[PDB]
RNA sequence: GUGAAAGCGUGGCCUAACGAUCCUUUAGACCUUCGGAAUUCGAAGCUAGAGGUGUCAGAAAAGUUACCACAGGGAUAACU
RNA sequence: CCCGUCUUGAAACACGGACCAAGGAGUCUGACAUGUGUGCGAGUCAACGGGCGAGUAAACCCGUAAGGCGUAAGGAAGCUGAUUGGUGGGAUCCCCCUGAGGGGUGCACCGCCGACCGACCUUGAUCUUCUGAGAAGGGUUCGAGUGUGAGCAUACCUGUCG
RNA sequence: GCGACCCCAGGUCAGGCGGGAUUACCCGCUGAGUUUAAGCAUAUCAAUAAGCGGAGGAAAAGAAACUUACAAGGAUUCCCCUAGUAACGGCGAGCGAACCGGGAACAGCCCAGCCUUAGAAUCGGGCGGCUCCGUCGUCCGAAUUGUAGUCUGGAGAAGCGUCCUCAGCGGCGGACCGGGCCCAAGUCCCCUGGAAGGGGGCGCCGGAGAGGGUGAGAGCCCCGUCGUGCCCGGACCCUGUCGCACCACGAGGCGCUGUCUACGAGUCGGGUUGUUUGGGAAUGCAGCCCAAAUCGGGCGGUGAAUUCCGUCCAAGGCUAAAU
């Protein structure tokens, strides 16, 4: 060790050649995950490509909590208010996920409307032949009959334009930093406000 | 590249430039970090202030999410419209152009810097330092806090 | 007996030059193929070309 | 457990929305039994009776020694929160013994 | 503090009389944290000292080999 | 005087070498660093993957709140977060004058001294939800800070380390 | 003494199952030191080599006793990133995950327990028939110390009415995989040479100028190569179409209903010991000791009591794909 350089932390004092993964199969592998697909699609025929419909919900944490991305199913409560019965949604391209919960309203109506959207859209053919039941299409099974490729119902973000507002004297007296201050006051304090306002009960 | 490796320029040197007294042997100093404290200790002290000791308090299963909270200042601000928003901006002194940080990835306005002359803003964000509120404010303009 | 160095797999062969620089490069050969003079330099017989 | 107030810090903090109280599940009654399962185990521990570390407890509540017998249920049992438990399930089958 | 006062005093008239990291312990700050939210114990931090390394820039360390081995050394003994 | 070698000192009574052919030793890889070439530039990077395509391991296309590095620092932490330069030298240019001249211009760089953000300390008119806000005013303290960005990718030599 | 049952013994009894081999990948156990730390004992090498077992085309994992603290995600696996980071460490040498986010793939389910009691409705074997991977009849057994149905917390049972859904085989074709056969054009003239496949001249094919062979650099001598056409076979899966049949008794779905609403124990958990982990008043595992609960239990990365809140439901089981 000599002159001045950053310390080194190479991890390579195991037998770390026996370990070694290479990716001269990557070429490979996107030809073979290609011909799946393909393979997939004439076999779905004529159910769109690109699978199950899947809902929306936010990213977790508060790092990702002001986007949206897709999930795994639909929930219980978001497939009654839409008038589907859970074991008829995952035979019609629906997604069931009877784990999620619904905190919110509008995490409740946004999936709700996206399910509705998707029954507008969608032609259910008669299991068999002649006979047509509830809920089969009726001289659509031929005139736009054909298989969907990409997304049908992207979930994308709207980003709202600027908006131009009148600038009021409440918000120009508004103090910002006066009430963050405040705030973050109020709820370190919270536990010991607490705590006197109840010891004032027993000694009164 | 081997044609440019400087080994090639000394071939038929005998000591490869290593030297014939000192010599190239395998590891004369020890391997790695070794000796840091003992043979190494001026390298360490001269370079390296701090390496030795520890410092603060542990925090079990840190999460960084919780952390995330990216900042931008009153100087970048105005950048972030639209350059057809902008042009209403001069074109309408009555009202006031709403930027919302939180809208291009960002949670608190820091202070660094001016605004642009005449031109009040409306600023939306989860966080502000009073140095940003009070320019925002001289300027025209007005904050409001979101989350 | 066995070889020095041995020759590994892992030997970095590929190259990511960036995609803009690629851009440059193939935006330069295409202007030069419209140089006459270049174009014979390369060895190519256009004497008969029209244009 | 309020509405959010819309700002990022303080009680109460976070996105403004319309909470909703979460559907009723079956799991919510989870550690209830039926009517018939209190009837078994009520009828077994008439057969099967106290264990032995049991008996020692309720000795104890019958002399008033209430922290000891806190003290030996944590040290059998191995929680505070088991502990406390078993000795008021054993006070509790005092309480109605000496009534008859 | 001392002197009426100027002034002198941050140890010994001057030139020696002494000690890092980690750990422990003490002192100080109506201080910070225990990361679902609180209270009280406990624990963990911040600042300044103490417990010591005398091989004194600071590993935790007894012999023997005439049964001996290896890497070397004419940088070094036992002849000329 | 016999080459090679260690050596203060080799023709040495120091060691290797009878002779010839062929084989025979600073490499590959990860991390970082300086330098240089190239692209773009407050951005940069097509990297997992997808769309394809020389019927195709290449090339070409795709970053929609992806991610890395950079774009803001200080503090153990709770937290707070850059009021936006003065001066002495100085390249180049302009004017007068034709001097080792005098004015205007003053980039890069260096020296010197303020100010600003933060740790620590100090300070508090006027307000407040009693612990916060902040008119004014600070410091022989401390910082890998600020005072109109310089980075990111990539190629290669050299160097440290595994 | 004669019988039933229980436990056990013998049988070359009738019909079945098991061992061993292989090593690239996979699962379980067991388990070093060289080495590094410029010495060395913790550490590191390494939860590795060697050792002992068990599988498959994949294995393993898998439908939350999860992540998280958010406006919340939602079985498992894998890639990028997180990150050489939190953490661990003679805090030395070194070591080092996970969640979020972006992608590949995508699939969900089966039991145990209260619930036939107007009927063990279940299953095996012997024998016989048929349309033979099965099915029907008959006989003898298994089983009430419980077979089959119903139910699995996402629920569900029961009652009520809305009147929504549910019952097969066969013919042909496509798609998929494998094989077989025919099919372009000079061997023209001169020179050299042992030989033309070389040079020069004159032609030709080309969706075929890949490659090889033949007496020297062969598109046109030969096999092939490009592109059609024709023929044969394997899979019984997927899919298109046609013919025939097409009993809603029952069951499911939807809506409502007072009520009912059963969920795994020497297991969880605790103490202690050893080992292991980034896991630090103790991450998992294991031994021994103690030993639960049912408006309850586990988790919420600092031990403890107290008050809340969030979250999931262990101690039983199966499961393709991405790797
Ligand atoms: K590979
Ligand atoms: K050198
Ligand atoms: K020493
Ligand atoms: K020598
Ligand atoms: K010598
Ligand atoms: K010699
Ligand atoms: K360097
Ligand atoms: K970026
Ligand atoms: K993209
Ligand atoms: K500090
Ligand atoms: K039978
Ligand atoms: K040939
Ligand atoms: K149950
Ligand atoms: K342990
Ligand atoms: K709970
Ligand atoms: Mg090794
Ligand atoms: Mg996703
Ligand atoms: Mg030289
Ligand atoms: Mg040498
Ligand atoms: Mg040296
Ligand atoms: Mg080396
Ligand atoms: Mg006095
Ligand atoms: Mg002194
Ligand atoms: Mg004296
Ligand atoms: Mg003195
Ligand atoms: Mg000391
Ligand atoms: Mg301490
Ligand atoms: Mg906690
Ligand atoms: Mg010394
Ligand atoms: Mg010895
Ligand atoms: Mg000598
Ligand atoms: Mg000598
Ligand atoms: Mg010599
Ligand atoms: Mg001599
Ligand atoms: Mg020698
Ligand atoms: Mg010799
Ligand atoms: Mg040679
Ligand atoms: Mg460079
Ligand atoms: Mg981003
Ligand atoms: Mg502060
Ligand atoms: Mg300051
Ligand atoms: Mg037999
Ligand atoms: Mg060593
Ligand atoms: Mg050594
Ligand atoms: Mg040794
Ligand atoms: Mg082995
Ligand atoms: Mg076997
Ligand atoms: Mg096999
Ligand atoms: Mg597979
Ligand atoms: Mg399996
Ligand atoms: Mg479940
Ligand atoms: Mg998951
Ligand atoms: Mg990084
Ligand atoms: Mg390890
Ligand atoms: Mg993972
Ligand atoms: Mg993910
Ligand atoms: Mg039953
Ligand atoms: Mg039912
Ligand atoms: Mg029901
Ligand atoms: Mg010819
Ligand atoms: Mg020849
Ligand atoms: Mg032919
Ligand atoms: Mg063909
Ligand atoms: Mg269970
Ligand atoms: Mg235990
Ligand atoms: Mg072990
Ligand atoms: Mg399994």
């Amino acid at each position: 060790m000599k002159h001045n350089n950053v310390i080194p932390n190479g991890h390579f004092k195991k037998h770390w050649q026996n370990y070694v993964r290479t990716w001269f199969n990557q070429p490979a592998r996107k030809t073979r995950r290609r011909a799946a697909r393909q393979k997939k699609a004439a076999t779905i025929f004529p159910r769109p490509t690109a699978g199950s419909l899947r809902p929306i919900v936010h990213g977790q944490t508060l790092k990702y909590n002001m986007k949206v991305r897709a999930g795994r199913g639909f929930s219980l409560e978001e497939l009654k208010a839409a008038g589907i019965p859970k074991k008829l949604a995952p035979t019609i391209g629906i997604a069931v996920d009877h784990r999620r919960r619904n905190r919110s309203l509008e995490g409740l109506q946004t999936n709700v409307q996206r399910l509705k959207t998707y029954k507008a859209k969608l032609v259910i053919f008669p299991r068999r032949a002649k006979k047509v039941k509830a809920g089969d299409s009726s001289a659509e099974e031929l005139a736009n009959a054909t298989q969907v490729q990409g997304p049908y119902l992207p979930i994308v973000r709207d980003q709202p334009a600027i908006e131009l507002v009148k600038i009021t004297d409440e918000m120009k007296s508004f103090k910002a930093y006066g009430k963050l201050r405040i705030e973050r006051t109020n709820a370190r304090h919270f536990g010991a406000r607490l705590k006197r306002a109840a010891e004032a009960e027993k000694e009164e | 590249t081997t044609r440019f490796k400087k080994n090639r320029k000394k071939r038929g040197h005998v000591s490869a430039g290593h030297g014939r007294i000192g010599k190239h042997r395998k590891h004369p100093g020890g391997r790695g970090n070794a000796g840091g404290m003992h043979h190494h200790r001026i390298l360490f002290d001269k370079y390296h202030p701090g390496y030795f000791g520890k410092v603060g308090m542990r925090y079990f299963h840190k999460l960084r999410n919780k952390f995330y909270c990216p900042t931008v200042n009153i100087d970048t601000l105005w950048s972030l419209v639209p350059q057809e928003v902008k042009d209403k901006a001069a074109a309408n002194k009555g009202t006031a152009p709403l930027i919302d940080v939180t809208q291009f990835g960002y949670f608190k306005v820091l202070g660094k810097g001016v605004l642009p002359t005449g031109q009040p803003v409306v600023v939306k964000a989860k966080l502000i330092s009073k140095n940003a509120e009070k320019k925002i404010k001289e300027n025209g303009g007005a904050v409001v806090l979101t989350a | 007996g066995r070889m020095f160095a041995p020759t590994q797999t892992w030997r970095r062969w590929h190259r990511k030059i960036p995609v803009n620089q690629k851009r440059y490069a193939v935006a330069s050969a295409i202007a030069a193929s419209s140089v006459p003079s270049l174009v014979l330099a390369r060895g190519h017989r256009i004497e008969s070309v029209p244009e | 457990k309020q509405p959010n107030t819309g700002i990022s810090v303080g009680l109460n903090k976070g996105h403004v929305v319309t909470k909703k109280e979460l559907a009723p599940r079956p799991s919510d009654r989870k550690g209830k039994t039926s009517k018939r399962i209190h009837f078994v185990r009520s009828l077994i521990r008439e057969v099967a009776g106290f264990a032995p570390y049991e008996k020692r407890i309720t000795e104890l509540l019958k002399v008033g020694k209430d922290k000891r017998a806190l003290k030996v249920a944590k040290r059998k049992l191995g929680t505070h929160k088991r502990a406390k438990k078993k000795r008021e399930e054993m006070s509790s089958v005092l309480r109605k013994m000496r009534a008859t």
